[PDB]
């Protein structure tokens, strides 16, 4: 997304106001934004069903991923959101 | 105990030093206070101060302590004792292939005598030591700042000297010349308290 | 206490006043040396600034102490070991001067 | 009495009854511990204090067993050693991977006491368990799977807070921590149980993933939203305060703190005054040098003087900017200095310090029998100070009746009701709880503040005292005679010698008025001369600062050095922990260079002169962590006798009746998102 | 009295305007460990810091906005400001008073202290 | 990388770009935080 | 004139002693006489005794109650209402 100013916002909510006068240091340089949203890229993910209460991710790729994490699966609304990679597990209802 | 993870301790030295320890403090009770053997074997002698001289010749020149190389003078600042400053004599004898340490404490006031006389390594040293926590030494051939800047003001190794210093440098056109002016960080060095509320080692513990 | 080198007051007194009339017959020398823009009165009227910033000691071991350190910058002062920045660090110049004032410093900041 | 124990050989000499732990603490050894709390009754569930005596076949709970004559506790034997080794691996069995994202991470009594007493590897080649989360409330986040059923926050909740919501359910490994049902854990106190989880299970909501604990910067400081004076610890990080943690006060807060003082931290972030503010000729507030805005009030004091210049003090302002504002109007010859809150200034009034104090103090609660509350809301007016009476309850077995609008106080009490003639029946003895006072050997009477901003309230007052001489009559030290404030500068104000009260200055309409923090909205614009020139001077724009021709940036609680007195009288002093934003100034220094501009300079340009000052105006000021004593009661008992006002049949309905009005009570709560979260939540 | 403020190199605005708090450290709420408040510690005033306009990294000009020095006992912390010519504040050790614990008050027959869980 | 080509994935470039310092193109430093302290704002209405 | 009056006491030391009969007994009366007058009582420690008199316009005198006895601080006191 792109500010009102003109100033591309970034994944960290951050955009130098109009009355920033910080804002003249990108006059003739371009404002260095990462244009791979993190949270957009998730959500892009599907959920997934396990049918076990109670699921282990490990972020894919064994020691390569993050520390072993077992994810609870009763709450039947909510969706097991994994605290390292942000994956949404679920149970089959 | 044993196995890989424990260092394998030797008895045989630390009785070895544990009776020369005695042996100087014998021939020296005029100033040797006390002497203690740590328990990696490294015998320590402590010394009252006006025996700096006295010690480390006879350590020096005895028959049976030719203890002939110095191999560091340094100095420990404890803020907490009345002579904060604790200066540690590193000594290797070669003869028997042992080391010894001679600590002395002295005040911010109180002078030591320049063993320079006993080592001539001691000069530099001796000036670090005074330039880095401000302890004089008396008899010294040429003690100066030897390590910080020619117009430095204070002792930077002490305690209670800040790290990033009160004074900093930098270029200005106006005088034509690099500038002193007080110390301005754009990122303050961030104190991080680490000491866990836990007691880690019992044996060492002070007791209330 | 041992001395550092003087006993009595009167003593280091004696030694302030041997490290005055040195550092006061040298600063035309240095003026010349390091081809300062300072006048000789000005080097002359600093050196008497320094020594009566610390006039208020009363302890004669750290008057000894201070004579030895104002020994050993007349040292370098002599033998050129400072450079002519070092020589001018005394007169601090392009340090802004910071006001007095209570509602000066009020307005400056929250300066204690 | 006391039998001779051991520790690792070292005699030592404990009073009969003391636990082995205890013991281990005299000589100096901190025995590994998850469910034991000082504070807290004796659980022996998590079986970390384990411990070996020596001539004894079974490690004994250290915790829990009390020391027998002779035994010699082998606190670094092998069995003890190897018994905190086990416990450690099981606990850490089922414990989920969440240090690097746990809060509680760097500061985990765990993971120290696993580095400390625990192995370094671990056996368990099975599958860890997982619980699901609970949600018990908007402040505290919970994530059970971390839990370690170490039964701390049920004990808290069941006995210091009183609110028996928290609970095991079900058994053995499968035991899950919290209610049963879906219900929101609500107390004034219940941030604490953040501090008392030992693991990371429960974390504080708003300062969840904010900052670690190494590097935060901790900076002891009082605390100002109550008259309590409960110490807090505001941790720092980068100039920023990042949050409040409770400091150990056995007299004042001991190791709690209430919610809004945790989570009221947030407030000082927003609306908050920066730059000096003068209205412009549309007659608008806009921003102006700290120069133009001084002058103008200089101009404005030199206009006017006496009753023509009055101050009003807030709730929020410190002894040394009072004493700098009193003297300020001395020079003009005023003396209006008068406070947002009214305490009957008849008989003694202000000359007797114990006149508006709490004589018995807090730490007297415990050593109280019979504690008669009047028109008071103390749960919610003030936390601390019910949880002590809570405490000497559930041990002393302290009798409580209330005299109000009954309301829950987290215990059980005689509601003697809410009429005000019920002080009449006790005082004449027709009551029968007079006699239950007549028998009691300690008996304590409590007044809230909240009755005496009543219009009878020298009524309220006259009785009360009454009640206090009947019952010293009719029987040491002990005081009887006790007022619960609930404004931290209340006190200070009335040891100045501040008008307890604004109507001072409805009688005299200053044309000059200046609110020194004051928000409470008591005096409007109608309520001043057309002309009135008002000068608000706070940190937080509230009430005042849209009502203000010229508005002072001020300091917070926080962003200053200053002295505050608690209800009971002593003297705290709180610490910078953050600069004030913007172009705001300690607001003494508002205070004086005000005056030196005007002309009228005061007699002080740093914080330890207008502290000797302070001093000079009245002693007890400068005299920190100190609770003076003085008696004084039958002088300011016979002035209060001297004017005889008629109470009001009006119930003594406490201003505070639900958590909803203990949320929002100050600038800085009122602007706190956080508590207004907490107001939604208890009200929807 | 040593008068060592001349010979330490302090600036004089760090010698007069400090205000040094001699005190023990508190113990952190968050942890039950007691290990961090046993030695006195000496800690100077905080003062101003401001953001750096390019990164916001937290700025500051006080030189001894980090000096934390701990000390075995009181007097030696006051000795040591006496020595070096800085206001200090001394804070008393506040050590927590024993307290009486007894496991069986939990199950009492006619007391307040009976628990209603375990 | 022809035999063994490198794993495929959506969030790596699809063009790399050399050392852009000296061009417009360059990077400056910026904070990516937002303001911590929210001021007041005056009343609109004339009182 | 005098606005008010700051009477510090300390709570035990002995020359404050004349000082705490005059509270215990006088000054009651002396507060029925002048009520409007704010006779603040406030305690001192190891210090000695004083009265302080705020007057108008900001102007305050100190008056050393050291071992005054309950007639003297009283004629103090009256002095200062008194002119
Ligand atoms: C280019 C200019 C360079 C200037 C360098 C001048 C220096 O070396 S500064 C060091 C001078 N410090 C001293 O002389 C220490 C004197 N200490 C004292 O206590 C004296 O004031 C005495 C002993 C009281 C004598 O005071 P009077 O001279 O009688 O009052
Ligand atoms: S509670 Fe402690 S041990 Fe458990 S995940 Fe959090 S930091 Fe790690
Ligand atoms: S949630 Fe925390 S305090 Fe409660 S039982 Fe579990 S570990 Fe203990
Ligand atoms: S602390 Fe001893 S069993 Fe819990």
């Amino acid at each position: 997304r792109t500010s009102p100013t003109g100033e591309k916002v970034t994944h960290t909510g951050q955009a130098y106001d109009d009355g920033d006068y910080r804002r003249v240091r990108f006059s003739d340089r371009q404002k260095e934004v990462n244009e791979n949203f993190a949270i957009d890229l998730i959500a892009e993910q599907p959920v997934s069903e396990v049918g076990s209460r109670v699921i282990s991710c490990d972020g894919g790729g064994g020691a390569l991923g993050h520390p072993r994490v077992y994810i609870n699966l009763d709450k039947e609304t909510k969706t097991g959101t994994c605290g390292y990679c942000g994956l949404q597990f679920r149970q089959p209802h | 105990d044993t196995r890989p993870t424990i260092r394998p301790r030797n008895d045989v030295v630390h009785k070895q030093l544990s009776a020369f320890g005695q042996y100087v403090a014998e021939i020296l009770p005029k100033y040797v206070q006390q002497v203690q053997v740590s328990c990696f074997n490294e015998l320590e002698i402590f010394i009252h101060p006006d025996g700096v001289i006295p010690v480390l010749t006879f350590l020096r020149d005895h028959t049976n302590a030719q203890f002939k190389s110095l191999a560091d003078l340094t100095a420990v600042d404890v803020p907490t004792r009345q002579n904060r400053f604790e200066i540690v004599y590193n000594l290797l004898s070669l003869r028997f292939n042992s080391r010894i340490r001679v600590k002395t404490y002295t005040d911010e006031l109180t002078p030591i005598e320049s063993s320079v006389t006993v080592y001539k390594a001691a000069n530099w040293y001796e000036r670090e030591i005074w330039d880095m926590f401000g302890v004089f030494f008396a008899n010294h051939p040429d003690l100066r700042r030897i390590l910080t800047d020619y117009g430095f003001e204070g002792h930077p190794f002490r305690k209670d000297f800040p790290l990033s210093g009160y004074v900093e440098l930098r270029y200005d056109d106006e005088v034509k010349r690099v500038v002193a002016e007080p110390v301005e960080l754009a990122q303050e060095f961030r104190k991080f308290d680490l000491n866990s509320p836990w007691e880690a080692f019992p044996a060492y513990r002070q007791p209330p | 206490v041992k001395p550092i080198f003087s006993r009595d007051m009167n003593e280091a007194k004696r030694r302030v006043r041997e490290l005055y009339r040195a550092w006061y017959r040298e600063v035309p020398n240095t003026v010349h040396l390091f081809q300062l823009d300072i006048s000789v009165k000005q080097g002359r009227d600093k050196v008497r600034e320094m020594f009566m910033k610390n006039a208020h000691v009363t302890d004669p071991r750290v008057v000894d102490l201070l004579v030895i350190k104002g020994k050993m910058e007349l040292e370098e002062t002599i033998n050129v070991w400072k450079q002519r920045t070092h020589i001018m660090r005394f007169f601090h110049e392009t340090e802004a001067p910071r006001p007095t004032d209570f509602l000066s410093k009020f307005y400056v900041g929250h300066d204690p | 009495n006391l039998i001779e124990v051991f520790v690792d050989g070292q005699s030592v000499m404990v009073e009969p009854g003391t636990t082995v732990l205890q013991a281990c603490e005299k000589v100096g050894m901190q025995i590994p511990r998850f469910c034991y709390h000082e504070r807290l009754s004796v659980a022996g569930n998590c079986r970390m204090c384990l411990v070996e005596i020596e001539k004894a076949p079974k490690v004994v709970a250290a915790c829990a067993m009390p020391v027998m004559k002779g035994w010699n506790i082998l606190t670094n034997s092998e069995k003890s050693k190897k018994a905190r080794e086990g416990v450690m691996e099981f606990l850490l069995a089922n414990h989920p991977l969440d240090c690097p994202i746990c809060d509680q991470g760097g500061e985990c009594d765990l993971q120290d006491q696993s580095m400390m007493f625990g192995s370094d590897r671990s056996r368990f080649l099975e599958g860890k368990r997982a619980v699901e989360d609970k949600n018990i409330g908007p402040l505290v986040k919970t994530i059970m799977t971390r839990c370690i059923q170490c039964t701390r926050c049920i004990r808290f909740a069941s006995e210091i807070a009183g609110v028996d919501d928290l609970g095991t359910t079900g058994r053995g490994n499968d035991m899950q921590v919290g209610t049963y049902i879906e219900k929101m854990f609500m107390s004034e106190l219940s941030g604490n149980i953040i501090d008392i989880c030992p693991v990371g299970a429960l974390t504080s909501k708003p300062y969840a993933f904010t900052a670690r604990p190494w590097e935060t910067r901790k900076t002891e400081s009082i605390d100002v939203m109550d008259a309590v004076g409960s110490n807090i610890v505001v941790s720092t990080r980068t100039g920023e305060v990042m949050r409040i943690l409770p400091r150990m006060h056995e007299d004042i807060n001991e190791e709690w703190i209430s919610d809004k003082t945790r989570f009221a931290y947030d407030g000082l972030k927003r609306q908050r005054l920066t730059q000096p503010m003068i209205r412009n000729e549309k007659g608008l507030l806009t921003y102006t040098t700290w120069e133009d805005a001084l002058s103008r009030v200089a101009g404005m004091l030199q206009s006017f003087q006496g009753n023509d210049v009055a101050a009003i003090a807030g709730g929020l302002v410190d002894a040394e900017a009072l004493v700098a504002l009193k003297d300020l109007l001395n020079r003009v010859d005023s003396d209006s200095l008068c406070t947002e809150e009214v305490f009957p200034t008849a008989g003694a009034g202000t000359d007797l310090r114990s006149n508006y104090l709490l004589n018995t103090t807090i730490a007297g609660v415990e050593e109280a029998d019979v504690i008669l509350l009047v028109g008071t809301n103390p749960r919610f007016e003030a936390p601390l100070f019910n949880a002590r009476i809570r405490k000497s309850w559930l041990h002393n077995d302290l009798k409580v009746a209330l005299i109000g609008s009954p309301v829950d106080l987290t215990y059980r009490y005689d509601h003697l009701g809410d009429s005000p003639k019920i002080l009449q029946d006790i005082a004449s003895g027709n009551h029968p709880f007079s006699q239950i006072l007549k028998e009691a050997k300690k008996p304590m009477v409590v007044l809230g503040s909240s009755a005496l901003q009543r219009s009878d309230g020298t009524a309220i007052l006259a009785a009360v005292s009454n009640i206090a001489q009947n019952i010293r009559l009719s029987s040491g030290d002990w005081k009887v005679m006790n007022i619960l404030h609930r404004i931290a500068s209340q006190v200070a104000a009335l040891d100045l010698g501040y008008k307890p009260g604004v109507e001072a200055i409805r009688k005299n309409p200053p044309k000059v008025l200046f609110l020194l923090g004051a928000d409470g909205g008591c005096i409007t614009r109608q309520d001043l001369p057309k002309d009135c020139f008002i000068i608000y001077q706070g940190h937080h724009g509230d009430v005042g600062a849209p009502m203000a021709d010229v508005i002072l940036p001020g300091a917070a609680y926080t962003e200053k050095s200053a002295t505050y007195v608690n209800t009971e009288g002593r003297a705290q002093q709180t610490k910078v922990a953050v600069t004030p934003p913007g172009l705001a100034r300690e607001d003494w220094k508002i205070i004086r260079a005000l005056s030196e501009i005007a002309g009228m300079t005061l007699p002080y340009d740093t914080l330890d002169q207008v502290r000797s000052r302070l001093e000079e105006v009245s002693p007890n000021l400068v005299r920190y962590d100190d609770v003076e004593g003085a008696n004084y009661f039958q002088q300011a008992n016979e002035l209060s006798k001297l004017v005889n006002q008629q109470l009001l049949a009006d119930p003594l309905v406490p201003p505070q009746l639900t958590i909803k009005d203990f949320y929002m009570t100050d600038s800085i709560s009122r602007a706190s998102q956080t508590m207004a979260k907490c107001v939604k939540a208890v009200t929807e | 009295k040593l008068d060592i403020t001349t010979l330490t190199g302090v600036p004089e605005e760090h010698i007069k305007t400090r205000k040094v708090r001699i005190f023990v450290p508190a113990r952190n709420n968050m942890q039950s460990g007691v290990n961090n408040t046993k030695k006195w510690k000496m800690e100077f005033d905080t003062r101003e810091r401001w953001e750096n306009p390019l990164m916001g990294w937290s700025s500051t000009a006080d030189p001894l906005s980090n000096l934390v020095l701990t000390f075995s006992t009181k007097e030696d912390a006051v000795a040591f400001a006496e020595k070096n010519g800085w206001s200090f504040d001394v804070e008393e050790r506040k050590v927590p008073k024993p307290k009486s614990k007894s496991y069986g008050a939990n199950f009492s027959w006619n007391k307040r202290t009976r628990v209603s869980t375990k | 990388p022809t035999t063994k080509p490198p794993t495929a994935r959506k969030y790596i470039w699809t063009n790399h770009k050399f050392n852009v310092s000296g061009t417009p193109q360059q990077y400056v430093p910026y904070s990516t935080t937002r303001k911590k302290i929210q001021e007041w704002v005056p009343p609109s209405t004339p009182y | 004139g005098l606005r008010e009056i700051r009477i510090h006491l300390c709570q035990r030391s002995p020359g404050s002693q004349g000082v705490r009969d005059f509270i215990e007994k006088r000054y009651v009366e002396l507060k029925k006489a002048n009520p409007d007058l704010p006779i603040l009582i406030r305690e001192c420690s190891d210090v000695q005794p004083k009265l302080w008199a705020r007057y108008a316009f900001g102007q305050e005198k100190n008056v050393s109650l050291n071992n005054f006895s309950a007639d003297q601080v009283t004629r103090t006191l009256e002095n200062v209402l008194s002119g």
